[PDB]
């Protein structure tokens, strides 16, 4: 049973440091080619940081002068020390065994690292309201640090029709989703819609009754 | 009589850098001129010594170790160098006197279909020590399991080949290398620049 | 330095069908230096070839790798359900680089969205801010264009998108863009409009409301 278990990652305020780690079985830290592979929200695979088992040390361009990779033998456990991060940094990082010619064979299961300025926020749920066949409703939930939200509909009885988008991070740092759904335009005066957004991070529970806007 | 530095940089073919050659050079007059006067050196760096001083200097022995790497591994012959051919395959010392040659040879070690027969050492367990020469072909243990000469997960044949295509692109090219070590040893010189 | 391109960014097929994507790079390097690697969604990935066509242990047969210096290809012979991910290729130098990706997706066809505007609330405005959303729901492909329009002047630089996964049931997006301003510049426009344009529709939707009606 090979593994790589990857844990550290967190959230951090920039220019501040972390440590991450990856706790090895099945493999020998000591005697492979390790890597650092991480993922920004949204983007692909960029490789940043190599360690020989001879020792030698190899970093990308983005991270150079600030992480450091290293183990501990002992523990059969790779590391990586984030210093000075900054908001880019943000992703998730695995570990991996490195082969070269035979590529990276296994692979950590990764570990969120969180870069951000912002301080816990709970969310304001705003109603989108249908217009006055189908139609649409739904909930804003709007500015909240930090993720995630989650967001049901008459306490888990309606799913058809649902999307629950993914959220964007605005310019203030705070992160804002919407939740909608479509209905029978026949169902808006006789069915009430609640949706139910839940914010673990500040123990915000809010549920906001979606109706028609009368003038 | 003269140094026969012609049989180490005309010879029809040099080794694998994970099995460097090295001529010993003793009791022979040496000429520096026609090496620096050549124009088909793409490398040519001397750390320690100017090239065109060593036509003064007499040294105990002369060192000649040659080798093929492919373009982008030439900048790790040279003192203070990290990666596989200078952790793995060959090391020059910190305090490394001597100076380094190399020259594009895609005309002569690249083969249509890849020429296989250049290797490099690609898993070792710790650096190798300056001047070190390991031409073990022991499967490599990447685990706690022993390997006993089978290869396997963890198990891996140590060596690979380059397969130097002509159409490579230069970093992928073979470069044919050169070094010359000088051995300011304490004992008669036999070496003297002329 | 070496650069890595992956083309099609996205492969459009059917189960059964066969995928060919292609890896590219900016200079002719060994064969033995190209690998693959698949990603499925909320997944770590893992790898599918090494050698250019080595095939890793326990990947399918129907997975195969080929092509030499500067250009590289992965096959997927008769696609699978669970072959609909993200592929990666990656060229080893002195360091390991990774392609831009490429998404292999489920093909179905064109189907338009609808579109649907919703103004800022009552109760968003008395914060200060007002947000308007457009949706564009189940639409197929994912290729959609939004415009915002205010007073009939088209915005740019004060709205955010997002798309939802391909969905399990009939395989459409659906989109959401975000208008903010604040409430003393929403208090001064009337005609708030979004206008889309999709593959579906054979002349841009426009949704629009006027402020206070
Ligand atoms: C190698 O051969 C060329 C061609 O005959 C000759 O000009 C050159 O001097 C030779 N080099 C050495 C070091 O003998
Ligand atoms: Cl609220
Ligand atoms: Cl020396
Ligand atoms: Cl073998
Ligand atoms: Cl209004």
């Amino acid at each position: 049973e090979v593994q790589l278990l990857e844990s550290g990652g967190g959230l951090v305020q920039p220019g501040g440091s972390l440590r991450l780690s990856c706790a090895a079985s099945g493999l020998t830290v000591r005697s492979n080619y390790m890597n650092w592979v991480r993922q920004a929200p949204g983007k692909g695979l960029e490789w940043v940081s190599l360690i020989y088992s001879g020792g030698s040390t190899f970093y990308a361009d983005s991270v150079k002068g600030r992480f450091t990779i290293s183990r501990h033998d002992s523990k059969n456990t790779l590391y990586l020390q984030m210093n000075s991060l900054r908001a880019e940094d943000t992703a998730v990082y695995y570990c991996a065994r490195d082969l070269v010619v035979y590529g990276m064979d296994v692979w950590g299961q990764g570990t969120t690292v969180t870069v951000s300025s912002a301080s816990t926020k709970g969310p304001s749920v705003f109603p989108l309201a249908p217009s006055s066949g189908t139609a649409a409703l739904g909930c804003l939930v709007k500015d909240y640090f930090p993720e995630p939200v989650t967001v049901s509909w008459n306490s888990g009885a309606l799913t058809s029709g649902v999307h629950t988008f993914p959220a964007v991070l605005q310019s203030s740092g705070l992160y804002s989703l919407s939740s909608v759904v479509t209905v029978p335009s026949s169902s808006l005066g006789t069915q009430t819609y609640i949706c139910n957004v839940n914010h673990k991070p500040s123990n915000t529970k809010v549920d906001k009754k979606v109706e028609p806007k009368s003038c | 009589n003269l140094c026969p530095f012609g049989e180490v940089f005309n010879a029809t073919r040099f080794a694998s850098v994970y099995a460097w050659n090295r001529k010993r050079i003793s009791n022979c007059v040496a000429d520096y001129s026609v090496l620096y006067n050549s124009a088909s050196f793409s490398t040519f760096k001397c750390y320690g010594v100017s090239p065109t001083k060593l036509n003064d200097l007499c040294f105990t022995n002369v060192y000649a170790d040659s080798f093929v790497i492919r373009g982008d591994e030439v900048r790790q012959i040279a003192p203070g160098q990290t990666g596989n051919i200078a952790d793995y395959n060959y090391k020059l010392p910190d305090d490394f006197t001597g100076c380094v040659i190399a020259w594009n040879s895609n005309n002569l070690d690249s083969k249509v279909g890849g020429n296989y027969n250049y290797l490099y050492r690609l898993f070792r367990k710790s650096n190798l020590k300056p001047f070190e020469r390991d031409i073990s072909t022991e499967i490599y243990q990447a685990g706690s399991t022993p390997c006993n000469g089978v290869k396997g997960f963890n198990c891996y044949f140590p060596l690979q080949s380059y397969g130097f295509q002509p159409t490579y692109g230069v970093g992928y090219q073979p470069y044919r290398v050169v070094v010359l070590s000088f051995e300011l040893l304490h004992a008669p010189a036999t070496v003297c620049g002329k | 330095d070496i650069q890595m391109t992956q083309s099609p960014g996205t492969l459009s097929l059917s189960p059964g069908e066969r995928a060919t994507l292609s890896c590219r790079a900016s200079q002719s390097v060994s064969s033995s230096s190209l690998a693959w690697y698949q990603q499925k969604h909320g997944q770590a990935p893992r790898l599918l070839i090494y050698g250019t066509s080595s095939r890793a242990t326990g990947i399918p047969d129907r997975f195969s790798g080929s092509g030499s210096g500067t250009d590289f290809t992965l096959t997927i012979s008769g696609l699978e359900p669970e072959d609909f991910a993200v592929y990666y290729c990656q060229q080893y130098g002195s360091s390991p680089l990774f392609g831009g990706g490429t998404k292999v997706e489920i093909k179905r066809t064109v189907a338009a969205p609808s579109v649907f505007i919703f103004p800022p609330s009552d109760e968003q405005l008395k914060s200060g801010t007002a947000s308007v959303v457009c949706l564009l729901n189940n639409f197929y492909p994912r290729e959609a264009k939004v415009q915002w329009k205010v007073d009939n002047a088209l915005q740019s630089g004060n709205s955010q998108e997002s798309v939802t996964e391909q969905d399990s049931k009939d395989s459409t997006y659906s989109l959401s863009s975000t208008l903010t301003l604040s409430k003393a510049d929403y208090e001064k426009h009337k005609v708030y409009a979004c206008e889309v344009t999709h593959q579906g529709l054979s002349s841009p939707v426009t949704k629009s409301f006027n402020r206070g009606e």
